């Protein structure tokens, strides 16, 4: 992700 | 033929090599063209008064065994970036999947929030299928990506600055 990085493996 | 673009990567002081990537303009022409134009810098200045250009920008979040993320050329931290289309653009399609190491895919903040941020996978990341647009893959210099990946950390902070010292189209 782009602003709030969250749990697990995301972008 | 599908365009090919490159990054010359710097890790700390060290010239790490050239990563060359093919862009699937035959499947994701709009997504491919954004990335391509950002490598060249040809669209000039964007809406944040920053060159629409990856040159100089860093891979700010690298997670070994998962991916390398960059493309935030307006804030360098994951909060910025913009497309050649004006801020964010629509998810083009989800035809392609996260099938293995080397795949290029779009980072986002939910549906239809594509800007300039992208990731290079270092593994098959199939849990992202249908949520991130797959638009290309590394075809040469994957060893440079391996080298980037060694400088990253589990939570994603890099112990060396990984920067795109130059870039463009071939
Ligand atoms: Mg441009």
């Amino acid at each position: 992700t782009a602003g709030l990085v969250l749990a697990x493996l995301l972008v | 033929a599908n365009p090919k673009v490159f990054f010359d990567i710097l890790i700390g002081k060290m010239k790490a090599g050239r990563v060359v990537m093919e862009l699937f303009a035959d499947v994701t022409p709009r997504t491919a063209d954004n990335f391509r134009a950002l490598c060249t810098g040809e669209k000039g200045i964007g809406q944040a008064g920053k060159a629409l250009h990856y040159k100089g920008s860093a891979f700010h979040r690298i997670i070994p065994g998962f991916m390398c993320q960059g493309g935030d050329f307006t804030r360098g931290n994951g909060t910025g970036g913009e497309s050649i289309y004006g801020a964010k653009f629509q998810d083009e399609n989800f035809k392609l999947k996260h099938t293995g190491p080397g795949i290029l895919s779009m980072a986002n903040s939910g549906p239809n929030t594509n800007g300039s941020q992208f990731f290079i996978c270092t593994d098959k990341t199939a849990w992202l299928d249908g949520k991130h647009v797959v638009f290309g893959k590394v075809v040469d210099g994957y060893n440079v990506v391996k080298a980037m990946e060694k400088v990253g950390s589990e939570r994603g902070v890099t112990s060396e600055p990984v920067v795109i010292e130059d870039c463009g189209e071939i």
